[PDB]
């Protein structure tokens, strides 16, 4: 019941590293799980990773091991640090919550926020993922 | 076991039956290995300690689930499953948890209901759980429909934190309590976006059928761990077939053997006797204003009323007098030409005395005169109070069958306690279609436990608890028992006219030795071990019988004239004759009719020209 | 305890108590005596 | 287009219309830019070449199919999808391939059907088929439904051996034609065990409803590709939802927005106007033995008729009558008391002169008698025979209803041809609820085209086709057209008992100028423009009026006695009194009436004692 | 060419024809006459 | 409607190479398309080979490459190469075939051959496959 917005969205060389960020615009924020979710270009939105309001973190495969989401109750937030990236990962991202579940599936996350572009440079200028 | 063992349960809410231990005893008793619960769960003011072991067995609640104001640490639930939840507490949620603490900050602590993933209606409701752990970190969405997450309203304030620690192999750390069993079982997230429905894992192989509740064990429709609306044996369906298929082809109806009746939730191919069969195919309980119930060849049958109809008197606490819980001065105007009862009837202590709260009129003793007209009750019957003025019940003499498909807690047609009244007089009462009887309580009410109840039940399981009434030894000896008229098999009352069935015959209603054939005022026959009174036609005979039936025409002998066997009052003018022309006959002094001649106009005083002068 | 509103509405002994859980008001029945208003009457044992 | 274009399709099996070439144009007028068929597709003697292009466009058919005795190279079905097939060839197969060959050895070759990927019911005949190719790689399984595999009898013997090599990419050598195209397209093996009916491809996901019957675009309900059982709009439904819900928890009925009334294939909201709409909720065309045809506001409703029923008489080619094929003197028999012909009328010639190879007597000119009984028909009439003794039809004096729900050829309800009648003579036929009107190839056939049609016909798109019927020309000169006393809205012959509407007035059923006030033999009065006679009581006046009413009360004077405005017979006697004692009352010379003194027993012949000697 | 048992079958000059196919017989109708015995008028055209 | 048998079934040294049959009893061979299954001891019947009627051969992938399915319509009988043999084929053997269906479903096919043991000796005698 309360609104969502992304910081960090940008442009990358190939394999650096990269730290986005999701506030929550209104209150009871630690009662919210948060998950992030991302649309390569031309494509269909797809799962990213995710994070319980009981803090469960939850990982797809693709970004599991090179991602790190984390939350700050405090102050608000949510992080996500991302390291040995891949020109794959260039998509639209997003970040939505939700109360009273923490699944994988976009449809049961129903308060949205707004998202970013992130980029991930060609693979001419940085060297072939491991 | 083919079905699951019920419990009735209870609506009472917040009432405290006396002290705490009285309430618990009343819930132990009643919910004692309980499988399925019909009403709804009042877990209401369990004190600490109060182990509640029995509990365990209970596996889903039709109803509405309500566990306020207890202090208890431990409340085992587990088996619990799903909750129906066709009510709702307040018209609000389907599950109210509330302040389940004490004065020294103890409360419900462990709760771990692994299995309770479903709940098909209504919200839930939390507030004042300083005491509760684990449960928290349930993710509800899984469990409850989306319809309702806006309603649900709340709030987990672990105040304390004194809590245990999820088993960190719990599906992202949700789990009802300590150790890897407890760790919440979630069937419904994982469901991928090609199963609408439950599921059983991701892979899609393993969409559930949609009519399944809690899941399911397989694809098939016969699988599902609960039925969703009817449960056809193992199968789980949404409508029974019905009787008959349309015939796309030849824009017919082609008889189905798949057809079923929808009672309740089983598609069966018979309903219960008392129960009313519709043409559609599915067991009813009571017509609409549409049409009456038409009796057909032994089966009620709503077979559609012409004109006026009949028409059904909503009975207290249903429908029209939903809001009203016991007729009273108000409600009971509206009773002027009932003859089907489409409920029940509640007679409360307040109705007579009247009520401040509810700004009620007494009830006039005199008023329950109305009663008269009703002949039939849906439903069952409740008579707590009557007034000091009548002893007997009058106002039911015409009462005739109790058709009892709603009993009082689904145990009890009929419910009369705690009365004035001496004598039972209910004189047209010859049926119980269903539904156990229950006479206690009445102090001074003799003929009781006289009447052979046997006779009177049609249907398996019908029970009899009459107790506490007037013995005997009290009743006979200020003559209170059968009169000499009544049959040993019973009698209503000490009047000849209470009798069940008469001994030898009877005058219209009551009971009576022999009919006066040979002498007496009303001349009269015998049939069918009644006397009915001959026309006056027929003349008294001293010694032999005077007639033989109730018309004229079996009249021994005539009061004036003769004209044959049928006894006519004088010989006949007008008589049907040829195309309806008026025929004139003529009286003699032996009382015998003749024709007389065309000629006499002003009828003729003998035959031929010479009867009429003018 | 009760306000004048609530007093004397419980019937059979009942006594209005006050549920200082959501602020409301209820009655506490007598034993084998059941309902809001202490109306219906112990069917299945005592009478 | 929101349905497709349809063809009505041909029963008629091996008839060949002439020669090759007159059935085929027979065969491309019906088919032609038809989408879907109605009836068989009958492709016989379709000889070398014949291009048939126009057959692409056909989608599917509800009947069967017969192929054979076609050497044509080439037959182009390819966007044919499915059959139905609700009728088997000789109660065996779905689809009969045989014979397709020339003496000179060149048969069937091309049959690129790459989209016929489903059969509901029957099976296939293959034999003698020499040039066909491609076709053989079929493996049928996909298509045809396990049940009849065991009744599928087809061979493939490709004695030429001159045919072309499936493109190599198609699924395993299965292909209808040359080209990637045509290879062989299966949407039913690949289903992987989880799905039990059609799908897209091998994943999971694919899994169609199982209502689907060609396959689907996705798995919702609405995706199919055709609708297996019924089409409500674009989704695909098992049956209608009835019109109220049963309520699992009052086991009561409640009013369903979703019910809906199942018309064939067609769950909608609304029947066509001539069709019974039945208290189930599902439109339908007769009522069984169980009612008759009860009108309830204006449509037809089956309501239940009690002891003895009107019943139904099973028209011509239908149930109890559907061996004959036309009504002859063994049928006619059962045709007593019949009010409701469910079912046909067909009147052939062979049941006048008799037929030898059915042993049947010759029909008796004398025994149209019998049709006087007859008031409605459910379907259509045909006659094609009518004895010479008998000119005017007087046969159908009171038929006077067409119902037509059943059509020949869906599209005329009536048909009367190649007759040798004169005048129609049809005095209550009024209304022909639905279906078109031919009446064409009658000699000598006046009063034809002279019926105002709009008037008798009720629905949108009812037609009329008269022609080649008497002239006016030739008739009028015979006086064979409407009669003075006939209205020019229309006339059913030169009688004034054959008008549809009249002039002025009417005496009973036959039209006449002004009704007998004034003067005449029977002494009548105008009500709704007709003449009814006064009741013999009422006096005839010479100038005035004689009577405003049937009964006798409405008399101005009285033919004997007077005893106010009601004319009586004569003075009452015995007329209804106190408690119905006889009243005596006295005539005078005046023809007044008043009462007797009740001394006088005879009667009295004036006033006191001095009236009645004795 | 047919025998005497389906000689003189078909009505409104049909003719016996031999069904080579599957050894039967059936009737050549005259165009605008239908049916297996001829007796069905062609309806939608030609009167 | 004509019944089956198998022939071959036996004992073979890991990484062997064998020759199985099938003979079609009756009559029609040509018209019935063949079917190889196999089921592991202890597992459930799973799909091996098969070759439609109209001479379409196809192979499941775990076989496709070591397996040679074939057919004789003049002697009415089928064939099956064998070679570079893994542990994992040791199994029961069967053969199926219908006229109407050249499918990979056991259920499509209802006509059956009896079966015979196949075993591939252990890993111990033999090399690790390649
Ligand atoms: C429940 O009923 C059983 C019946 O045998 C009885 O023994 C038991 O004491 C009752 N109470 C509990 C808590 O089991
Ligand atoms: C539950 O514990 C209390 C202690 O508060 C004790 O008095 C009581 O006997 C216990 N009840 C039972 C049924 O053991
Ligand atoms: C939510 O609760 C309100 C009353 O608080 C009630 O009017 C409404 O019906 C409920 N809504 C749903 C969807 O249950
Ligand atoms: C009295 O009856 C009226 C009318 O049905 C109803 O509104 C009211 O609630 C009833 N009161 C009591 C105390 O039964
Ligand atoms: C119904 O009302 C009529 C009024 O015309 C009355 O005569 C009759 O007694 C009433 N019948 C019943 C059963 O109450
Ligand atoms: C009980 O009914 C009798 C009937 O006569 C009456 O005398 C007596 O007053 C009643 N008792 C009470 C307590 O009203
Ligand atoms: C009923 O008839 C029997 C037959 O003998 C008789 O003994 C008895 O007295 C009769 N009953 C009464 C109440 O008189
Ligand atoms: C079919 O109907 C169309 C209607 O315009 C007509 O032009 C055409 O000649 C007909 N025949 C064919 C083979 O298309
Ligand atoms: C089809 O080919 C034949 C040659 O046998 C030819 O006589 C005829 O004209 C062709 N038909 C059409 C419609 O072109
Ligand atoms: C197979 O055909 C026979 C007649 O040849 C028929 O009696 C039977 O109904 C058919 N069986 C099926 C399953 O269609
Ligand atoms: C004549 O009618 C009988 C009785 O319905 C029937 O069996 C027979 O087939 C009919 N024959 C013809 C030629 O209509
Ligand atoms: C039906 O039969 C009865 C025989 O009692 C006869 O009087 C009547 O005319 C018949 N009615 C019709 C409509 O055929
Ligand atoms: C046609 O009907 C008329 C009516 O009188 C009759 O004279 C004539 O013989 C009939 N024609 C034939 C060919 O039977
Ligand atoms: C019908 O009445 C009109 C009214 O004037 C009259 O002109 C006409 O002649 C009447 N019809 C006949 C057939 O006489």
């Amino acid at each position: 019941q309360v609104q969502l917005q992304e910081s960090g969205g940008g442009s990358v060389q190939a394999g650096g590293s990269l730290k986005l960020s999701c506030a929550a615009s209104g209150r009871s924020f630690s009662t919210y799980a948060m998950g992030w979710f991302r649309q390569a270009p031309g494509q269909d939105r797809e799962f990213v990773a995710t994070i319980s309001w009981t803090d469960s973190t939850d990982y797809a495969d693709s970004v599991k091991g090179r991602f790190t989401i984390s939350r700050d109750n405090a102050k608000n937030t949510g992080y996500l640090q991302m390291n040995s990236l891949k020109p794959e990962d260039t998509a639209v991202y997003y970040c939505a919550a939700d109360r009273w579940a923490s699944s994988r599936r976009n449809v049961d996350y129903d308060y949205w926020g707004q998202g970013t572009q992130v980029t991930v440079s060609s693979h001419g200028s940085g060297l072939v993922p491991r | 076991l083919e079905e699951k063992k019920v419990c009735q349960g209870t609506s009472n809410k917040l009432t405290q039956l006396g002290t705490f231990e009285d309430h618990f005893l009343s819930l132990q008793r009643m919910f004692n290995n309980c499988e399925v619960v019909l009403g709804n769960l009042e877990i209401t003011y369990v004190q600490r300690n109060y182990d509640l072991s029995f509990l365990k067995t209970i596996q889903e609640v039709a109803g509405y689930v309500l566990i306020a104001l207890n202090t208890v640490e431990r409340i085992p639930l587990e088996n619990l499953q799903i909750i129906r939840g066709n009510m709702y507490y307040e018209n609000s949620y389907a599950l109210a948890v509330l302040s389940n603490y004490d004065a020294n900050k103890t409360g419900l602590k462990e709760l771990p209901m692994r299995n309770l993933q479903e709940i098909l209606h209504g919200a839930v409701r939390f507030s004042n759980n300083p005491a509760l752990c684990n449960v928290e970190s349930i993710q509800w969405r899984d469990i409850v429909s989306s319809d309702f997450l806006s309603n649900m309203s709340m709030d987990f304030q672990n105040h304390l934190g004194s809590c245990q620690k999820c088993d960190p192999s719990c599906p992202n750390g949700s789990c009802w309590g300590a150790g890897e069993e407890n760790c919440q079982k979630l069937t419904k997230i994982i469901c991928a976006q090609q199963c609408s429905g439950r599921c059983r894992g991701k892979s899609p192989s393993d969409c559930c059928h949609n009519q399944c509740a809690a899941g399911c064990t397989g694809p098939r429709e016969s699988d599902c761990l609960v039925c969703r609306k009817f449960r056809d044996e193992a199968t789980c369906k949404d409508t029974c077939p019905p009787l008959m298929l349309y015939n796309p082809t030849t824009y017919q109806m082609d008889v189905n053997p798949e057809g079923k009746y929808s009672f309740g939730a089983t598609c069966v191919k018979k309903c219960p006797r008392n129960y009313v069969v519709t043409d559609h195919g599915s067991c009813v309980r009571a017509c609409g204003a549409d049409s009456y119930e038409m009796e057909e060849d032994g089966v009620r049958k709503c077979k559609k009323c012409e004109g006026p109809c009949r028409k059904v008197c909503n009975g207290i606490g249903i429908g029209e007098f939903k809001d009203s819980l016991s007729i009273n001065a108000t409600n009971i105007k509206h009773f002027k030409n009932c003859t089907s009862i489409s409920g029940d009837l509640h007679i409360l202590p307040v109705a007579f005395r009247g009520d401040s709260f509810t700004h009620t009129p007494p009830l006039d003793p005199q008023e329950l005169d109305i009663l008269k007209t009703v002949k039939e009750i849906t439903g069952f019957l409740l008579i707590q109070a009557w007034p000091e003025n009548r002893t007997d019940l009058h106002a039911f003499e015409n009462l005739e069958i109790i058709r009892g498909r709603t009993k009082q807690h689904g145990q009890f047609s009929l419910a009369v306690v705690s009365l004035n009244i001496t004598s039972l007089g209910l004189r047209s009462l010859k049926e119980i279609s269903d539904g156990d009887v229950i006479i206690s309580g009445n102090k001074n009410l003799c003929y009781a436990n006289t009447i052979n109840w046997k006779k009177l039940f049609g249907t398996s399981g019908q029970k009899t608890k009459i107790i506490s009434n007037r013995g005997e030894n009290s009743c006979k000896a200020t003559g209170q028992v059968c009169h000499a008229l009544c049959s040993p098999e019973g009698c209503w009352g000490p009047e000849p006219r209470d009798c069940v069935s008469c001994r030898n015959v009877s005058r219209g209603r009551e009971c009576v030795d022999k009919c006066n054939l040979l002498e007496g005022e009303p001349r009269e026959f015998v049939e069918n071990s009644e006397c009915i009174q001959c026309h006056p036609e027929c003349l008294p005979q001293a010694m032999n019988i005077t007639c033989t039936g109730r018309g004229p025409d079996n009249c021994i002998q005539c009061a004036h004239y003769i004209d044959g066997p049928h006894c006519v009052k004088t010989c006949p003018a007008g008589v049907m004759g040829e195309n309806n022309t008026l025929v004139w006959k003529y009286a003699d002094a032996g009382h015998v009719c003749h024709l007389c001649h065309p000629n006499c106009t002003y009828g003729c005083t003998g035959p031929g020209l010479e009867g009429c002068p003018t | 305890e009760c306000p004048l509103s609530h007093d004397g509405y419980c019937l059979h002994d009942g006594v209005c108590m006050y549920i200082e859980a959501l602020d409301k008001y209820a009655c506490n029945c007598v034993v084998g005596y059941i309902g809001e208003r202490c109306q219906y009457r112990d069917l299945k044992w005592w009478e």
